[PDB]
């Protein structure tokens, strides 16, 4: 299930399409925070799929110091909160023998500042999607069957457009009102 | 990340190759490139036994010689094929056979040939053939014919006439021409062929191409299904497509070689893809230690090596009873016991241990259930209840609040408990396969291959026996978080083996695919021991490959390009095969036929000689992995029709005549004058044809000739009188044969007097020499000899006296033939030759052949 | 047989993959005895069964 | 390559102090003389190797 589409369009929806993993193939035409140790970096990548750096006396920095709350809430054992404190005493230490640390301690505060968004509670597929690859290259004209097209253009599309639509056996898609994003996530959901 | 036929094909090779050079001897390497073997063996395929033409190639020439009546006729055969093959000597009888190899191979060369739109023209509204279509050359001879003797000839043009003749429910072009006997039956029996075959053959091969289709999930265009109904097209099957797999499989050791042909030819290429991100890292339930690792990543790519690893284990899931996983340690690369621990955990689920067939060995289990037994009992975040069995074995063990004792767990490839082969039926028999030797069909899971699968949706909410009771295990102990991601992966899992179940039953089936005899018996010999077929290969694999492995997955992207060539394939290779069993057998036959001058040889001396001029591309595909083995396969009666066969069964049959092959031994000498003309008359001399010849026209009489031999020689030279033996005899005008040594000859037309080598030369050596207080001496034959002819040219300058030499020149050697190498006929029969009959088809007639609809 | 079935599968294997250099040493021994050891002073054949 | 002849040199005047086909009784009788045989054997004929 192959895909072709105008650039600006997979250009728009990259993230998404990154959400939903399927591979880009695309040709042009012209402060983060860290955490205290690697430990609880690792957890919250686990649990969330984000990832995170963490801290190693870089720069004045600013830090994301994981409260109690969020301590409990992650399952964190005795040792990690351990360990995250005595990290916390040495930068008490540094920065008095003369750096921002914030003590976030509610989840939508760590989720509107930064990572992305929790997981739904559904049955888990063996794949997101049935489309594997969307390009918009001229290379792999007959590694497509299906392609989409917009009122929007590209300086390559036509000639991709009339190598395609020669095809015996292919899917047209065609979009002409709403939002282009939403009609092409529509259609690589639904196809 | 990708993956491909050849690429797994070399990287098995490479495998099987490191693993088999452990142990050589006699202390005296290669990996071949399948890409450049399958590009042989396709062009190999492609290519036509036959040849189409449009005029028969020259059979007879003349040469010209001064006379305006007389005329010599020579058989091109005969002057040409004496090129074929070097010189014979008697010492290696290697190079004796292969030259008669050769010389047999010529003849079913040349003998090969259809002839299709011949050049005509018409008179008098009836269709005369053009004088190039007959096989005669005597437009050299025309400018000096007289006025009268070429009207003989215009009239002889004017009476080829074309008629009609029905052929396969066909109007074919018939008309009468010159050729020689040998070509001439070749060329008859490849036409008998070709109406043979149009009976029965072409529907029942046409039918098994569609079955194959019908169960490979193969579409065909018309053009190979039902272009062969019509009445303006002829096909020549030369291949035939119903091969039986004994042939393939009857020549000795050769599993490892079929099994990567297997491989390298129908194996579909695709991808190694991650499981949905949508499933977290696995937590273990364990009490924290400062180093161990919290959690085991699955979106982490792995090294190189353990990418070959997890191809490894693909490659032996694939195959079910041929590989087998082993595992290896190596000195460094420290790793956690967490990683085996859980690897031992998964062990259980990826592999199958009894029941019909193993995918690991006994070591491999017993580690496993260590493992497992290590992993339920050591592990533990919290007290948990356990109690213990009486017995010292691993996993005698009773676990959790509920009594659920593990000992089903432990592997007994008696029964299979504890893996995938759980009371599940993996094998069964359902109908007739295209090839008879593979009906079995393999299930994992009990998964059927009959139905199609979507990716997203399946595999949800549906279990297995084993599945099942490891899930029911695992959350007695008390480990919650792996149970849920051992839950989370189900559908993947199932995916997974939906896929490899789809890829072995359909893709793979083929000769190449082990038989159901052979595959019923690789696990009651590995019980036994006893092992007496063909091993096993067996792989290494490590700890970490083990989770690698459960974290990935095979999706194929596209089929293999050579898939639907296939078939045409292996009946090549089944008829090069046959064909030289057979050109074993007649090679033994001849040599039993005539022990007198053939020279006594071994199997392996002409056995060698035959493979030299076998075809690369099937050496190096037989090439890839004794005298009793070879010996037992000749034996074998199995044999695979072919147009080639046909062919080469006649060419040995024809080659029952060594005057065919131009080897004889009837050489005599007797000492001859050459002849000096009068030349009193030059225009009378002239215009009588005459010229000199070694050729006898009958052998000589019998009492006047004195047989000799090796044992004879060597008597005589033992009291000297040799020479005084042979003079005595010359002066006697007596004749004289020598015997044994069969010998070659070349035919030579000269215009004056003949180089002296050949003028005088003998066809024995003689020596003799001395060393220490002894007299020794030598004797030998001249292998070689020559026929030569000699025309005399005359000048009205030269005198009478000039041709005639004041002391006589002696010639020795003559050579007897049983047959017309260069006849002197006159003017009249040029074209008397024209007596054998022949068949043409239209231009607007059609030749095909499987081959070239399939567009190789 | 007998290492297989009294559970000694790891040197079962290397013990399988010695046979060519086994048989190839033996064969050698063979040749050396039949075709260079033979001379007037080798053993007459019934002290050889005696 | 060569088969012997059998000639006389008329300058020539032969001596053959022993005779070739040795009888292998007259080595064989001595008592006591299986360890001189198998010596002499082994000094004779046993090659060398690696």
């Amino acid at each position: 299930a192959m895909l072709l589409a105008p650039g600006d369009v997979i250009k728009r929806s990259s993230e998404e399409l990154k959400q939903r993993q399927i591979q880009i193939n695309l040709i042009d035409w012209t402060g983060r925070w860290v955490v205290l140790t690697e430990e609880i970096a690792r957890a919250i990548e686990s649990k969330y799929g984000t990832k995170i750096d963490v801290y190693r006396d870089e720069v004045p920095a600013q830090i994301i110091e994981v409260e109690r709350s969020l301590q409990k809430e992650l399952g964190i054992s005795r040792e990690g909160v351990a360990e995250q404190t005595e990290r916390l005493r040495d930068l008490r230490r540094k920065e008095k023998s003369g750096i921002t640390i914030e003590g976030v301690m509610s989840q939508k505060k760590l989720l509107s500042m930064i990572g992305g968004v929790e997981r739904k509670m559904a049955p888990i597929g063996a794949r997101e999607s049935a489309v594997m690859l969307v390009s918009n290259s001229i290379k792999d004209v007959v590694r497509a069957t299906a392609y989409f097209t917009a009122p929007t253009g590209d300086p390559h599309w036509k000639e991709v457009a009339r190598e395609a639509s020669k095809k015996k056996n292919i899917l047209a898609y065609t979009s002409t009102g709403g939002d282009v994003k939403t009609e092409f996530l529509h259609l690589i959901d639904h196809l | 990340s990708s993956d491909s036929g050849p690429l797994l094909s070399v990287f098995a090779l490479q495998e099987i190759m490191q693993k088999v050079r452990q142990v050589q001897a006699d202390y005296m390497f290669t990996v071949p490139d399948v890409q450049k073997i399958l590009d042989d063996i396709k062009a190999l395929a492609a290519e036509q036994v036959y040849k189409i033409v449009k005029v028969p190639s020259i059979s007879f020439r003349h040469i010209v010689m001064q006379s305006r009546d007389r005329v010599l006729r020579v058989d091109t055969y005969y002057e040409e094929m004496s090129q074929v093959g070097d010189v014979i000597t008697e010492d290696e009888p290697e190079k004796f056979y292969s030259t008669i190899i050769k010389k047999v191979r010529f003849i079913r060369g040349k003998g090969s040939f259809i002839l299709h739109d011949i050049p005509t023209r018409d008179h008098r509204g009836m269709e005369v053939a053009e004088p190039e279509v007959l096989g005669v050359e005597f437009k050299n001879v025309l400018p000096v014919l007289t006025a009268e003797h070429r009207a003989m000839i215009q009239n002889a043009l004017d009476g080829s006439i074309i008629e009609n003749g029905n052929v396969a429910t066909r109007d074919v072009d018939v008309f009468i021409g010159a050729c020689s006997e040998p070509v001439y039956r070749i060329y008859n029996r490849l036409q008998g062929y070709i109406e043979a075959v149009q009976l029965q053959e072409l529907r029942n091969s046409i039918g098994w191409l569609e079955r194959l289709g019908h169960r490979k999930r193969i579409t065909y265009s018309q053009e190979v299904l039902t272009d062969f109904r019509r009445q303006d097209t002829i096909w020549v099957l030369a291949l035939q497509l119903p091969v039986n797999p004994q042939v393939v499989w009857d020549v000795p050791r050769s599993s490892i070689a079929n099994l990567i042909m297997n491989i390298a030819t129908c194996l579909p290429t695709g991808e190694y893809i991650a499981p949905n991100p949508r499933i977290s890292s696995i937590t273990l339930t364990q009490r924290i230690t400062t180093t161990g690792p919290f959690a085991i990543l699955t979106g982490s790519t792995p090294t190189a090596q353990q990418l070959n690893d997890v191809r490894k284990i693909y490659l032996a899931l694939m195959f079910p009873g041929q590989i087998i996983l082993d595992l290896k340690i190596d000195p460094g690369e420290r790793m956690d016991p967490a990683v085996r621990m859980v690897a031992g955990v998964v062990g259980h689920l990826l592999f199958t241990a009894g029941g019909r067939f193993t995918n690991l060995t006994q070591n491999m289990a017993r580690q496993l259930d260590i493992a497992l037994n290590d992993y339920l009992l050591y592990m533990y975040n919290t007290r948990v209840q356990v109690n213990y069995g009486p017995t010292g074995e691993p996993l005698d063990f009773q676990i959790g609040r509920n009594q659920y004792d593990c000992n089903v767990f432990r592997a007994d490839f008696a029964t299979g408990t504890g893996y995938n082969g759980w009371a599940t039926i993996d094998v069964e028999y359902r109908e007739p396969a295209p090839y008879v030797h593979a009906q079995r069909y393999i299930r994992y899971c009990g998964i059927d291959s009959r139905e199609l699968i979507n990716p997203t949706t399946y595999g949800i909410g549906m279990t297995y026996h084993c599945y099942n009771e490891m899930l029911r295990m695992l959350v007695a102990a008390g480990k919650d978080s792996e149970a849920a991601y051992f839950r989370s992966m189900l559908p993947f899992h199932m995916v997974r083996f939906a896929r490899i179940n789809q890829i072995i039953n359909e893709d793979l089936h083929s000769v190449f695919s082990l038989p159901d005899d052979m595959f019923n018996a690789l696990l009651p010999d590995l019980i036994a021991g006893a092992h007496q077929n063909a091993d096993p290969v067996v792989l290494d694999v490590s700890w970490i490959s083990l989770w690698f492995a459960f974290n990935r997955s095979f999706e194929p992207t596209h089929r293999n390009e050579m898939l639907e060539v296939a078939p045409l394939i292996e009946s090549v290779y089944a008829s090069e095969l046959s064909v030289m069993k057979v050109d074993m057998r007649h090679l033994s036959l001849m040599q039993r036929r005539f022990p007198d001058v053939l020279i006594q040889a071994r199997p392996s001396h002409f056995w060698k000689a035959v493979l030299n001029d076998s075809p690369e591309a099937v050496k190096a595909v037989m090439n890839l992995s004794n005298i009793r083995d070879m010996m037992r396969w000749v034996m074998l009666p199995s044999l695979q029709p072919s147009l080639k066969l046909a062919l080469e069964e006649e060419a040995w049959a024809a080659a029952n005549d060594f005057e065919d092959l131009m080897l004889t031994d009837q050489v005599y000498m007797h000492r001859d004058m050459l002849p000096e003309p009068r030349l009193d008359d030059i225009e009378r001399f002239r215009q009588e044809g005459f010229y000199y010849t070694n050729m006898l026209e009958a052998p000589p009489e019998i009492d006047r000739v004195v047989q000799y031999t090796y044992e004879i020689a060597r008597l005589q030279a033992n009291m000297g009188q040799f020479r005084a033996a042979l003079r005595r005899i010359m002066d006697d005008d007596d004749w004289v044969r020598f015997g044994g040594v069969l010998r070659t000859v070349r035919v030579k037309f000269y215009d004056a007097r003949p180089p002296d080598d050949v003028l005088q030369g003998l066809p024995f050596s003689y020596d003799t020499n001395e060393r220490g207080g002894l007299a020794y001496a030598t004797i030998k034959y001249a292998t070689e000899t020559t026929i030569f002819y000699l025309i005399y040219n005359v000048e009205f300058s030269n005198t009478p006296d000039s041709l005639v030499l004041i002391n006589p020149t002696y010639t020795m050697t003559k050579v007897f033939i049983n047959k017309r190498i260069v006849e002197r006929v006159r003017v009249g029969q040029i074209l008397a030759v024209l007596n054998r009959r022949f068949v043409a088809y239209k231009g607007k007639m059609r030749i095909m052949d499987i081959t070239q609809s399939l567009k190789m």
